C-alpha cells in the first residue's frame, strides 16, 4: 500500500508521503524497514526532484521536506548544468523564498532548525554553481537583508559559515583546483563587507543566538582570513573579555581564540606582540573571575560532568597548550608578565590531573614541548622550577604500564627530561612515594606498580654513583616491603616489581656481578613458582637482562671458575622442569643470545652443542622410532614432542642466526625426511576422511610440524652469512622436499608458509639459483593462482604470500618470467591486474609495485623482440586496467601508486621508449606516432567508459595529463580534477589548464 | 642487597 | 551527648567455575555462531539442590546460557577440537522464552575441558 | 527510556559487525555491505535501570548510502567508526563528522578506531587527534577480540543519563525450566553440529 508514492504517472499524494516518512522515523520493525526501502527508491528516482516543490509547499512534515532537499542536493551537485536554464532560476528562487518564509515565522524559525539548516546548505550548493558570476549581488543583498530582521541576520550567519566551510575547509576533495581557487578568490574579494557585518553584530547585538551564530562563522573565517582583520580591529578585546563572561558565548569564543593563536603573524612587530599578550591576559582574567580560580580542583569538576564542564576544560586545555607552545617566550622576559605565565601553567598542572586518557595525552604533548625547551634553551628552566616539581609528581602518579605502549614512551620522555632538570627533586619524590607504600598510607597493587614503572623509566639519567645509591635504596626498601606482606597475591606483586626495576638498570647489574648472579638465580627459583604470572615474569626478566648484559654471562668472572653460561646450561633441565613450552623456548632463546657473544668459533659451537643436548637426544630418539613405524606420528604426544623440538631450534636460531648453522646441519637432512613423512600422513588422512580432516587436532598437529620446519629454514636463511653453503647444501634438498608436495596436494592442504619460505630463499640467494626459481614458479604459480582468482576472499594467506613471492622473483630473478611459456606469461599479467582490484592493502600494494617493476624490467631490455612483443600485447591492458581502478571509486587507497604507474606508462610513449607501433598496420595510417595513437585510444576509452563527458573535457584532460607526465604532484592533481568531473555533468574543460 | 636471596613468595 | 551521624543468583552455590567460549549451531546456515565468552558457572540451588549452568558475557554481563544440567543431555566431542564439547539443549532461557539449542562450549585447554565433563556429569547425578 | 544512536563511517570499517557482536554475541567474518540502514534495538542493564539504544547502522559505501544524512535526523548520540588498518577511513572521519553535526548540533559522539587486533596497524595512535577539538570521546576497539567493545555504549549511557557513575550490572538470572517423538530429530541436528568444525580453533578461547 505504501508503495504508491513510487508511481509517478499519478500525482504525488503528500499525505501518503508523510505517512511513509513517519513510519520510517517513528515506526519500528517490519513497517519501518518497508518504508525505508520505499523512501530510498523514491529519493533515487531521477525525476523525484521535480516533485520537490510540491513537498516543500504542501507537506506539513519537516522530515519529508528534508528528504525533498536531499533529492534537490543530489541534482544541484551532479546535474545542475544539464538543466534548462529555466529550472535553474526556478529552483534557486523557491529555495531563496522558502528560507525567507521560514525566518519570518518566529514559530517556524524556533522549532524547525534542522529543516532551516538543510535549506541553507542547499542554498550553498547553488552558490557553488552560480556565485558570483551569475549572482554578483548575493553578498550585498545578504548584508542588506540582515538589518531588517534578527532571525534573518542570524540565519545569514549560518549561510556564511557553511559557505566558508564548503569553499575553504572541504573543497580539496570535492571540486577541481580551478573551481576552488575561483570561489576562494570570490569570497576573499567580498570579505571586507562580510567582516563589517560580523563585527557590528558582535559589538552591538544582544540576541545571544545571533551572537553565537556570528562567532560560529568567525571560527571558520579564522582558518583563512588575513591577520589584519584580527589585529587592526577591536575584535580581540571583544573575544577575550565580553564573550568570555557569558557561558553561552564562552565555548565558541574560546575555540576562536585558539585559532587566533595560530594565525600567520609577523614575528617582529612589537605592537602585535603586545596584542598577543593582551588577549591572553584578558582570557585568563575572565577564567579566574567568572569560571574558577587557579586553585580549583579540575579533576573533581571533570569527574562531576555537570553541564558542558568537560567540553570547556578540554577546550581550555587546547587553548592554553596551543597559545603557550607558540607564544610563551612573549611572557618569559617581562617581570610584569611572570604571574600570568605561571598561572597559565598552573591551570595546565590542574588540567593534567583529570582522569581522562585522551585529554592527558593532549597536555602531555605540551609538557614535552616545554621540558624539551627548558633542557636546551639557556636561562629558561629556573622560571618553571615549581611547575616542573609538580609535574614530576603528576607524571609519576599517572605512569601507565610499559609494554598502551605509546603513552608510556611519551611519559618516560617527559620524565627523563624532568630528571635532567632536577635530579635531586626527582630522587626525593620517588623515595618519599616509596615510604608511603611501606607505611601503608598509599599502598595498593596499582600504586606500587605505577611507582616501579616510574622508577624504571628514568634509568640512564642519574650519575652512576647516584644511580648506585638510588638503586640500592629502592631494592632495599622493596625487599623489606615484600617481607612486610603476607599471602601469595601481595608478595607476588612486590616481587615482580622488584624484578622489573632490576631489569631496567643494566648499567648497575653490569658493575655488580655478584648481585647480577643473585638476581638470575632468584629468577630461576621463580621458574618453579606456580602462582599465576610468576613464571612468565621470571622468563621475560631473564631474557631482558640477557639482551643487555650478555657479555657478563660469556666471560669468566673473577672468583668464578667458568663463564656463567656453562652453569646455566648444566642445570637447564632442572631450571626449566616446571615451565610451559613457550617459556622453555624463551629460555633457550636467551641462552642463544649469550652464546653468540662468544666469538671463538670452537667454544661457540661447543656451547651450542651443549645447549641443544636435550632437544637433540629427544630428536635422535624420535627420528629412530618415527622411522621404525610411522604409526607414532599419529600419537598426539609424539607430534607435540616433535613440534616443541623444532620450536626450540627456531628460538635458538632466532638469537644466533648465522652462528646456528652447525646445529642446523645436525638435524637438516632428517628434518626434511620428517617433513615428507608428515606430508604423506596429512595426505593419507585427507583421503580417508575428506577435507574435514584438515580441521582435526591430529592433522593440525602434523601441519604445525611442517610449518615450524619452514619457519626454521626461513629464519636461518634470512640471516645466513655464508650463501655458498645455503645454495650448495640447503636449497636443493629443501625444494625437493616442499615444492612437489605443495603442487600435488589439494588446495585446502597446501601450506601458505611454503610460499613465505620460498620468498626468503629468493630474497637472499635468488640471484644464484635461476634454475631453482624456475622450479619454484612451475610448482606454485598456476596452482596458487587458481586458488585465489575466483573471488577476493578465499585463501587469504596464500593470496598475500603469492604476491610477495612474485614481487621478489620480479626483482631478483626476472629471467624466470622470460622463460615462461607465452600462455603462462599471460597468466602472470592477468595475476598482476587481479591484484590491482583487491581492496586488501597487502595485495593491492604489491600488485602495483610488481606492475611498476615489470615495466622497468621490460624497459631495461632495450629494443629487443621480447620487449617489443610485450608492449604490443600488454601496454594498453596495463594503461586501461590502471585507469579502471583509478576511476571506479573502490580503490582510493591506491591512488598514489596507480598515478605513479600511470605516469610511467604514459611517459614511455612521450619519451619514445617504445620502438614498435602500438597499433595495427591497418587501423591507423602508416607513420602515425605512438603519441598520437595513445591519445586516440584514451579518448575513445574514456568516451565509452564516461559517456556523459564532452569530447572537449576528455581532450583537455588528456592534453594536460600527457603534458604533465614528468611532474607527479601535478599529474596527480589533474587526475583528482578528473575524478571530480566524472561525478557531475558539465565540467569546465579549462579546469585542466590550472597548472599552466 | 644480599637480602635478595631470601626473597620469597609466601 | 549523642551526635546523629550522616543479580538473581544469591540463593545458589557455585560448584564449578571455568572460563569458556559458547557457540550455538545455526543449522539453516550450517555454521557455528559465537554466543558469549565469560565465566561458566555450575550453580546449585540451596532450596532444591538442582544445578544449572549460568554463563555471562564479560564486561556487559549479559546472560548467554541459563539451563538445567539435565540428566538426559550428553557431551559429545567436536571434530575439530580436543578441548570442546557439543550437546543439545532443549530449554535455555538466556534470551527470553525457553528455546532449544545445539550448543558447543570450548575452553583454554583439554585439561579444563575434561574437568568440565567431570563436573558436568557429577552435577547430572545431583539432579537425581 | 530509549535513545537514537546513529553509526556512521566508511564501508568495511566494521560498523555492522560491532553492532552484531552486541546483539547476539556472534562475530560475522563475511562483509555483506549494509544497504541504506539497519535499525536494531540494543538494551543494556545498568545500576540506574535499563537503557535502550535504537541503533541506526548506516551504510558507508556511497552507492549504498540510501538516505544518507537523512538517517541522522533526531539522533541523540552517535558513533563514528574507522579502521586502524586503513588510512583512507581515518582521512574520511572529518567528512562523516561534518555531515553528522550539521544535522545533530549537540550530541555525545564517540570516535572508534576498529580492528586493533590486526598486527600491521596503519593509523598510529599518535596520528589520531581529530576528536580533540571536536570534543569526541575516542576508543581503540576490536569487534573481533572485544577489546574496549563496551566502552562506546558505557560512555554514551553516562552522557545521556547524566550520571558519570552509571555502571553496567548483571541482568537477573531466573531459574530455568525442566518428547520421544523428537529424539531422532535432535539426533540429526546433533550429527551435523559435531561434524562442522568449530571456528578459530587457534584462539585462546
Ligand atoms: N580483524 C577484524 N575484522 C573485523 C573487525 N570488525 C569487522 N571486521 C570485518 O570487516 C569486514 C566489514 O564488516 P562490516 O560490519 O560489514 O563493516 P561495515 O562498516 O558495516 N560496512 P558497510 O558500511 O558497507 O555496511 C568484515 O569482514 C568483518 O568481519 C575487527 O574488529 N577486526
Ligand atoms: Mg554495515
Amino acid at each position: 500500500s505504501m508503495e504508491g508514492i513510487l508511481d509517478f504517472s499519478n500525482d504525488l499524494d503528500i499525505a501518503l508521503l508523510d505517512q511513509v516518512v513517519s513510519t520510517f522515523y517513528q515506526g519500528s520493525g517490519v513497517q519501518q524497514k518497508q518504508a525505508q526501502e520505499i523512501l530510498t527508491k523514491f529519493q533515487d528516482n531521477p525525476d523525484a526532484w521535480q516533485k520537490a516543490d510540491q513537498i516543500l509547499q504542501f507537506s506539513t512534515n519537516p522530515q519529508s521536506k528534508f528528504i525533498a532537499l536531499s533529492i534537490l542536493d543530489k541534482l544541484i551537485t551532479r546535474k545542475w548544468k544539464l538543466l534548462p536554464n529555466d529550472h535553474r532560476i526556478g529552483i534557486r528562487n523557491f529555495v531563496v523564498g522558502m528560507i525567507i518564509s521560514m525566518c519570518q515565522d518566529d514559530e517556524v524559525f524556533k522549532t524547525q532548525k534542522n529543516l532551516i539548516n538543510k535549506s541553507d546548505l542547499t542554498l550553498v550548493q547553488i552558490l557553488k554553481q552560480e556565485w558570483p558570476q551569475n549572482w554578483p549581488e548575493f553578498i550585498p543583498e545578504l548584508i542588506g537583508s540582515s538589518s531588517s530582521s534578527v532571525n534573518v541576520c542570524e540565519n545569514n550567519m549560518i549561510v556564511l559559515k557553511l559557505l566558508s566551510e564548503e569553499v575553504f575547509d572541504f573543497s580539496a576533495e570535492q571540486m577541481t583546483q580551478a573551481k576552488a581557487l575561483h570561489l576562494k578568490n570570490s569570497m576573499s574579494k567580498e570579505f571586507e563587507q562580510i567582516f563589517k557585518l560580523c563585527f557590528q553584530v558582535l559589538e552591538q547585538g544582544s540576541s545571544s543566538s545571533l551572537i553565537v551564530a556570528t562567532l560560529e562563522s568567525l571560527l571558520r573565517y579564522l582558518h583563512w582570513i588575513p591577520y589584519r582583520y584580527i589585529y587592526e580591529t577591536n575584535i580581540l578585546e571583544l573575544l577575550s573579555t565580553k564573550f568570555m563572561t557569558s557561558p553561552d558565548t564562552r565555548a565558541i569564543t574560546l575555540k576562536c581564540l585558539t585559532e587566533v593563536s595560530n594565525l600567520k603573524i609577523p614575528q617582529d612587530n612589537d605592537l602585535i606582540k603586545r596584542q598577543t599578550v593582551l588577549f591572553f591576559q584578558n582570557t585568563l582574567q575572565q577564567i579566574a573571575t567568572s569560571v574558577m580560580p587557579v586553585t580549583a580542583d579540575l579533576k573533581a569538576t571533570y569527574a562531576n560532568a555537570n553541564g558542558n564542564d568537560q567540553s570547556f576544560l578540554q577546550d581550555l586545555a587546547m587553548f592554553l597548550t596551543t597559545y603557550l607552545a607558540r607564544n610563551r617566550a612573549l611572557l618569559e622576559s617581562d617581570e610584569s608578565l611572570r604571574e600570568l605565565l605561571l598561572n597559565a601553567h598552573q591551570y595546565l598542572i590542574q588540567l593534567s590531573k583529570i582522569e581522562e586518557r585522551e585529554l592527558f595525552k593532549t597536555t602531555l604533548d605540551y609538557w614535552h614541548n616545554l621540558v624539551a625547551d627548558l633542557f636546551y634553551e639557556p636561562l629558561k628552566k629556573h622560571i618553571y622550577e615549581e611547575i616542573c616539581s609538580q609535574l614530576r609528581l603528576v607524571i609519576i602518579e599517572n605512569m601507565v604500564r610499559p609494554e598502551t605502549i605509546q603513552l608510556y614512551k611519551s611519559e618516560r620522555e617527559v620524565l627523563v627530561y624532568l630528571t635532567h632538570l632536577n635530579v635531586i627533586d626527582t630522587e626525593e619524590i620517588m623515595i618519599s612515594k616509596l615510604a608511603r607504600q611501606i607505611d601503608g598510607s598509599e599502598w595498593s597493587w596499582h600504586n606500587i606498580n605505577t611507582l616501579s614503572w616510574a622508577i624504571g623509566s628514568i634509568s640512564g639519567t642519574m650519575s652512576e654513583d647516584t644511580e648506585k645509591r638510588f638503586v640500592v635504596t629502592v631494592i632495599k626498601d622493596l625487599l623489606g616491603l615484600c617481607e612486610q606482606k603476607r599471602g601469595k597475591d601481595n608478595k607476588a606483586v612486590v616481587a615482580s616489581d622488584i624484578m622489573y626495576v632490576v631489569g631496567q638498570y643494566p648499567r648497575f647489574l653490569k658493575a655488580h656481578w655478584n648481585f647480577l648472579r643473585t638476581v638470575i638465580l632468584k629468577l630461576f627459583e621463580f621458574m618453579h613458582e606456580t602462582h599465576e604470572g610468576v613464571q612468565d615474569m621470571a622468563c621475560d626478566t631473564f631474557i631482558k637482562i640477557v639482551q643487555k648484559c650478555k657479555y657478563h654471562f660469556v666471560i669468566q668472572q673473577p672468583r668464578e671458575s667458568e663463564p656463567f653460561i656453562q652453569t646455566i646450561i648444566r642445570d637447564i633441565q632442572k631450571t626449566t622442569a616446571d615451565l610451559q613450552p613457550q617459556q622453555v623456548h624463551t629460555f633457550y632463546k636467551a641462552c642463544g643470545i649469550i652464546i653468540s657473544e662468544e666469538r671463538s668459533v670452537a667454544e661457540r659451537n661447543r656451547l651450542l652443542s651443549d645447549l641443544m643436548q636435550l632437544p637433540n637426544m629427544a630428536w635422535d630418539t624420535i627420528v629412530e622410532q618415527s622411522t621404525a613405524n610411522p604409526t607414532l606420528l599419529l600419537d598426539s604426544e609424539t607430534v607435540k614432542i616433535i613440534a616443541n623440538i623444532i620450536k626450540t631450534n627456531v628460538a635458538v636460531c632466532t638469537s644466533m642466526g648465522a652462528d646456528f648453522y652447525p646445529q642446523l646441519g645436525h638435524i637438516y637432512y632428517n628434518m626434511l625426511q620428517l617433513y615428507r613423512a608428515v606430508s604423506s600422513m596429512i595426505s593419507a588422512q585427507v583421503a580417508a576422511e575428506g577435507l574435514i580432516a584438515t580441521k582435526t587436532p591430529k592433522v593440525r598437529g602434523l601441519r604445525t610440524i611442517k610449518k615450524e620446519i619452514l619457519k626454521l629454514v626461513e629464519t636461518y636463511i634470512s640471516k645466513a652469512r655464508n650463501l655458498d653453503d645455503v645454495v650448495k647444501v640447503l636449497v636443493e634438498p629443501l625444494l625437493n622436499a616442499v615444492l612437489e608436495d605443495y603442487m600435488n596436494n589439494v588446495p585446502d592442504a597446501r601450506d601458505a608458509e611454503v610460499l613465505n619460505c620460498m620468498t626468503t630463499v629468493v630474497e637472499k640467494v635468488g640471484h644464484m639459483i635461476p634454475q631453482g626459481v624456475i622450479l619454484i614458479l612451475q610448482s606454485v604459480f598456476e596452482c596458487t593462482l587458481d586458488m585465489i582468482n575466483k573471488d577476493f576472499t578465499e585463501y587469504p594467506e596464500h593470496r598475500v604470500e603469492f604476491y610477495k613471492l612474485l614481487k621478489v622473483i620480479n626483482e631478483k630473478s626476472f629471467a624466470a618470467f622470460l622463460e615462461l611459456p607465452p600462455a603462462a606469461f599471460k597468466l602472470f599479467v592477468d595475476a598482476i591486474c587481479w591484484a590491482f582490484k583487491h581492496n586488501n592493502r597487502d595485495v593491492e600494494v604489491n600488485g602495483l609495485q610488481i606492475a611498476l617493476d615489470l615495466v622497468k624490467n621490460i624497459e631495461r631490455m632495450g629494443n629487443v623482440p621480447f620487449a617489443n612483443e610485450f608492449h604490443k600485447n600488454y601496454f594498453f591492458i596495463f594503461v586501461s586496467e590502471t585507469f579502471f581502478v583509478l576511476t571506479d571509486s573502490d580503490h582510493k587507497s591506491g591512488f598514489s601508486k596507480q598515478a605513479l604507474l600511470l605516469m610511467k606508462l604514459i611517459s614511455l610513449v612521450y619519451d619514445n621508449k617504445i620502438s614498435v607501433p602500438l597499433y595495427q598496420e591497418a587501423e591507423v595510417p602508416q607513420g602515425t606516432s605512438n603519441q598520437v595513437y595513445l591519445s586516440q585510444y584514451l579518448a575513445n576509452m574514456l568516451s565509452n567508459a564516461f559517456p556523459h563527458l564532452t569530447s572537449e573535457q576528455i581532450a583537455s584532460f588528456l592534453s594536460a595529463l600527457t603534458k604533465q607526465c614528468k611532474d607527479l604532484v601535478v599529474f596527480k592533481g589533474t587526475l583528482r580534477d578528473f575524478l571530480v568531473q566524472i561525478k557531475e555533468v558539465g565540467g569546465d574543460p579549462t579546469d585542466y589548464l590550472f597548472a599552466e | 642487597l644480599r637480602a635478595l636471596e631470601r626473597l620469597q613468595i609466601d | 551527648i549523642h551526635f546523629e551521624p550522616v543479580t538473581m543468583e544469591e540463593d545458589e552455590e557455585v560448584l564449578y567455575k571455568v572460563r569458556a567460549k559458547l557457540f550455538r549451531f545455526d543449522a539453516d546456515a550450517k555454521e557455528w555462531k559465537e554466543r558469549g565468552t565469560g565465566d561458566c558457572k555450575f550453580l546449585k540451588n540451596k532450596k532444591t539442590n538442582k544445578v544449572r549452568i549460568l554463563m555471562r558475557r564479560d564486561k556487559t554481563l549479559k546472560i548467554c546460557a541459563n539451563h538445567i544440567i539435565a540428566p538426559e543431555y550428553t557431551l559429545k566431542p567436536n571434530v575439530g577440537s580436543d578441548r570442546s564439547w557439543v550437546y543439545a539443549c532443549t530449554a535455555d532461557i538466556a534470551e527470553g522464552e525457553a528455546e532449544a539449542f545445539t550448543f558447543a562450549i570450548r575452553f583454554g585447554s583439554k585439561e579444563n575441558a575434561d574437568k568440565f565433563k567431570e563436573e558436568f556429569e557429577k552435577a547430572q547425578e545431583i539432579n537425581k | 527510556v530509549q535513545f537514537k544512536l546513529v553509526l556512521v563511517g566508511d564501508g568495511g570499517t566494521g560498523k555492522t559487525t560491532f553492532v552484531k557482536r552486541h546483539l547476539t554475541g556472534e562475530f560475522e567474518k563475511k562483509y555483506v555491505a549494509t544497504l541504506g540502514v539497519e535499525v536494531h534495538p540494543l538494551v543494556f542493564h545498568t545500576n540506574r535501570g535499563p537503557i535502550k539504544f535504537n541503533v541506526w547502522d548506516t551504510a558507508g559505501q556511497e552507492k549504498f548510502g540510501g538516505l544518507r544524512d537523512g538517517y541522522y535526523i533526531q539522533a541523540q548520540c552517535a558513533i563514528i567508526m574507522f579502521d586502524v588498518t586503513s588510512r583512507v577511513t581515518y582521512k574520511n572521519v572529518p567528512n562523516w563528522h561534518r555531515d553528522l553535526v550539521r544535522v545533530c548540533e549537540n550530541i555525545p559522539i564517540v570516535l572508534c578506531g576498529n580492528k586493533v587486533d590486526i598486527k600491521d596497524r596503519k593509523v598510529k595512535a599518535k596520528s589520531i587527534v581529530f576528536h580533540r577539538k571536536k570534543n569526541l570521546q575516542y576508543y581503540d576497539i576490536s569487534a573481533k577480540s572485544n577489546y574496549n567493545f563496551e566502552k562506546p555504549f558505557l560512555w554514551l549511557a553516562r552522557k545521556l543519563i547524566g550520571d558519570p557513575n552509571l555502571e553496567f550490572v548483571a541482568m537477573p538470572a531466573l531459574a530455568p525450566p525442566e518428547d520421544p517423538a523428537l529424539a531422532a530429530q535432535y539426533e540429526h541436528d546433533l550429527e551435523v553440529a559435531q561434524t562442522t568444525a568449530l571456528p578459530d580453533e587457534d584462539d585462546d578461547l
